[PDB]
């Protein structure tokens, strides 16, 4: 559909107080800034995967069901003549 | 500048200041030297620029044909002219006559075909009338023509205002780009605008927060930015502290106990407007004039015979 | 041959455009007249389209 | 789930997508972002 | 319009070209009146043919678009209220207006949100509601903010006139009094009586509700 409500975000989740969160927070902003966002999104989630048919198809069956009638129609005149 | 900063940054380092609540994006170096709270507002960097069925119609038309040849054989002028006539009645253009009545019986029924054909096809010009686009002329910043404005037929220039985050990210990524770009470093958004209307600049690389409210806020809607946008180094706003600030963890629950709950929704739709004619056919008309130069090219084919 | 008192017939025809058969016209003023009174009924009925819209 | 066995102690990082919100930040500690959106409603047409 | 004359370029191109093609093939009047009634409405004939298609697609075209053009792209010279931006944010080119001193000047200075239209609407305002209908009526205004009873009978009268559509701050009309006073619950309650009744229909009747 169209609206988009309660933007956020994704994140890694950590412990509480941890040794690993200033360098991940630190690589994840080095990835953003340059390509590899970008690259991860082309391989994985970008790539990518009138008519005049929808009222007028039965339609035209029935035009073609008419004409044959009409056809059997004119060989019965035919063998009535 | 020589392991010297100025601005927001530089009074909160050296200890003038506790926060710097202004706009200010997030990246490295800023985060190295002081800490940031949760994004609020996105805003990266963007770009502000001003078949069968006639095959099938061709298969009835050769049918009908073949009809009229019979009712020639069965019982004047009109056995290879069927099919004139009959596409001439198509238009009903009264082209200056059917006799039999079989032959107005097909006659009459391909009229109506034609006139529920001609509805819906007014039902397509008004669906094609209803439908609207724009032009885009950049995909992104690695764009063909961003590629070399030189090597380009039309040497087009772009620039952005220097001594930003915007610059220095261009900077690192592709110096080729900051090379061409530094002729243009008009300063100042205000300023810059102007040059992109009177043609004297091309392209404008800025935030896109910025970009958007300008664009909506314009008026006569002349500019437009390229597509979503936020087409690189997606990025958002947060609100500087130095350094192991006892704040950072109270500040943090309350943005996200704000975000929560539709309060900065409210906030941005009081504060930022965002919106969103005359009669062409260059399209039709080009088909046109292909059709009429294949119907001129096939009678001088013709004419030697 | 006839168009002095079968006209109207001809005109209120062409005021509908249903390509009917009314009678072979010949003068050129008839026919441009004729010409001209076609484009304002092909008009006409586009706005009675658009009022019933 | 994830948050609980993270709590425990059966796990030290969880790599998916998980959200950012008042309640899960108050008792761990995200990292900043790798992907913005929002949400939104499928139909079938 | 311009295409328009550039299709009769097109089609007299296409006659010129059929002519000579009619002499090439092994008269001038009558292919000259042919394309008179075709325009408008055997190699030749093909030609013929497809552009009186061509014309029938034209005229097709033409058709959609001037009832896009007259009903689509239609000026809004309404506002649609308080909510237009245009008068969130107001020029020289939009002049609303009130009268000097009245309750609308209460409203409008007690919202503080309201400031840049207080600011704007202090250089304009009139000094009596005719003058203003007057100004507006010489094309002198572009809006009018007032009562709607009367707005609406104004409206009625002068059929030039014509209202918006949001309705904001309702209230009604009283009859003011001194302070405590013997005349009140006297008052209030023939008042009351006088609505329950027919009375205050059969006025609005004869003095509002009719047409002129
Ligand atoms: C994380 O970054 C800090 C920057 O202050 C650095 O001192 C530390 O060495 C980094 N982590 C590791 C495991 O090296
Ligand atoms: C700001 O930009 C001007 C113009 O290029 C430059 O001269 C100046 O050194 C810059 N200042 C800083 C602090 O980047
Ligand atoms: C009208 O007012 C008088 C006093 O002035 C009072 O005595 C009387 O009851 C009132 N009528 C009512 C309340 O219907
Ligand atoms: N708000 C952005 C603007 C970037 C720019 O002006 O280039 C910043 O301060 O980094």
């Amino acid at each position: 559909t169209g609206e988009l409500f309660f933007r956020s975000g994704f994140g890694i989740g950590m412990r509480k107080d941890s040794p690993w969160k200033q360098n991940v927070s630190l690589s994840i902003l080095k990835s953003h800034e340059n390509g590899f966002m970008e690259d991860l999104d082309k391989t994985w989630v970008r790539y990518q995967e009138t008519l005049t048919f929808e009222n007028m198809a039965g339609v035209f069956m029935l035009v073609a069901g008419g004409i044959v009638a009409g056809i059997f129609l004119i060989f019965i005149e035919i063998a009535y003549k | 500048v020589n392991n010297v900063w100025n601005g927001m940054i530089g009074e909160v380092v050296y200890q003038r200041a506790v926060m710097a609540v202004g706009s200010l994006t997030i990246n490295e170096e800023r985060s190295e030297v002081v800490d940031f709270s949760v994004p609020f507002v996105e805003t990266g960097i963007s770009v502000m620029v001003s078949a069968s069925v006639w095959v099938m119609m061709f298969v009835m038309l050769l049918i009908v044909s073949a009809i009229a040849v019979f009712v020639f054989e069965y019982f004047s002028f009109t056995i290879g002219k069927a099919i004139w006539l009959l596409w001439g009645l198509v238009f009903n253009n009264s082209v200056p006559n059917p006799k039999g009545t079989t032959s107005k019986i097909m006659v009459s029924v391909w009229a109506f075909f034609a006139v529920i054909f001609l509805a819906s096809y007014t039902a397509n010009l008004a669906a094609f009338m209803i439908q609207e686009e724009f032009v885009d002329q950049v995909t992104g910043l690695s764009d063909k023509k961003f590629q070399r404005p030189h090597d380009y037929s039309p040497p087009f220039r772009f620039g952005t205002v220097p001594n930003g985050s915007t610059e220095r990210n261009i900077r690192n990524n592709y110096p080729y780009m900051h090379q061409y770009m530094t002729r243009f470093n008009q300063r100042g958004v205000e300023d810059a605008l102007v040059s992109l209307k009177t043609g004297k600049l091309d392209a404008f690389i800025y935030d896109a927060a910025v970009l958007n409210y300008k664009a909506g806020r314009d008026e006569g809607c002349k500019l437009v930015t390229i597509g979503s946008g936020y087409i690189f180094a997606t990025t958002g706003y947060g609100i500087a502290l130095q350094k192991g600030s006892p704040w950072k963890r109270q500040i943090d629950l309350a943005l996200l106990q704000f975000v929560g709950d539709g309060e900065m929704e409210e906030l941005e739709t009081l504060w930022l407007t965002g919106i969103c004619s005359s009669q062409l056919d260059i399209d039709n008309m080009a088909g046109v004039f292909y059709m009429l130069a294949a119907a001129m090219a096939l009678s001088l084919i013709t004419f030697i015979w | 041959s006839f168009t002095i008192g079968k006209a109207i017939w001809l005109l209120w025809g062409l005021v509908f455009n249903n390509s009917v058969p009314v009678q072979n016209p010949k003068g050129t003023t008839s026919k441009i007249m004729v010409s001209v009174w076609a484009f304002f009924a092909v008009i006409f009925l586009a706005s009675y389209t658009a009022n019933l819209a | 789930g994830m948050m609980g066995e993270l709590l425990s102690g059966q796990a030290d990082m969880i790599v998916a997508p998980l959200t950012i919100n008042n309640e899960r930040a108050q008792y761990i500690e995200f990292s900043k972002p790798f992907k913005y959106q929002g949400l939104t409603i499928l139909v079938k047409k | 319009s311009t295409l328009w004359l550039l299709v009769g370029l097109s089609v007299h191109v296409v006659a010129v070209m059929l002519y000579l093609l009619d002499r090439f093939s092994p008269t001038l009047s009558s292919a000259m009146w042919f394309s008179w009634g075709v325009l408008l409405n055997f190699s030749a004939r093909i030609l013929g043919m497809v552009w009186a298609g061509f014309a029938m697609i034209i005229v097709a075209s033409y058709t959609a678009n001037l009832a896009a053009f007259l009903v689509l792209d239609r000026p809004e010279e309404r506002i649609t209220g308080i909510n237009d931006p245009r008068l969130r944010n107001p020029s020289d080119k939009f002049i609303y207006a009130t009268v000097k001193q009245s309750s609308v000047d209460i409203y409008f200075r007690r919202q503080v949100e309201l400031s840049t239209m207080y600011r704007h609407m202090e250089k304009h305002n009139y000094e009596s509601a005719a003058e203003a209908i007057q100004a507006v009526r010489d094309n002198k205004l572009h809006a009018f903010i007032w009562d709607s009873a009367v707005l609406e009978f104004e409206a009625s009268q002068k059929c030039d006139l014509v209202t918006t559509g949001e309705l904001f701050f309702r209230s009604g009309f009283g009859i003011g009094m001194r302070k405590d006073s013997p005349w009140k619950q006297n008052v209030s309650l023939s008042i009351l009586k006088s609505h329950e009744n027919g009375f205050m229909e059969d006025l609005d009747k004869t003095w509002v509700r009719y047409q002129e």
